[PDB]
């Protein structure tokens, strides 16, 4: 139930990527929950993918 | 806009903290009532018991 505020920005003029070296433009889509187990599961899927 | 809803979250958290404040105030009051009631009870004991000491003497 994504129901928290979105903090979004667009980053252009990138740099070489940490894990592929790709000089690829980025964009952050930030939604945070204060649930602790929810934070853990989100961390799991976010780090894994 | 969004940080304003976060300020509403802060309003709720402040209300909860103030409820903690009310509760700890209540606890302090309750303990002082403990001291007051015990003092009243033991005042009664001392008074009646010394009265009986007077009578026995």
């Amino acid at each position: 139930r994504g129901n928290v505020f979105l903090r979004q920005a667009e980053i252009e003029n990138p740099l070489e990527d940490p894990v592929t070296g790709d000089y690829v433009h980025k964009s952050v889509f930030i939604i945070f929950f204060q649930g602790d187990q929810l934070k853990n599961r989100v961390k799991k899927i976010c780090e894994g993918f | 806009s969004q940080t304003q809803g976060i300020q509403q979250l802060l309003q709720a958290e402040k209300r909860a903290a103030e409820k903690v404040a009310d509760a700890r105030k209540r606890k302090a009051r309750r303990l002082k009532q403990a001291k007051e009631e015990a003092q009243m009870e033991v005042e009664q004991y001392r008074r009646e018991r010394e009265q009986e000491f007077q009578s026995k003497q």
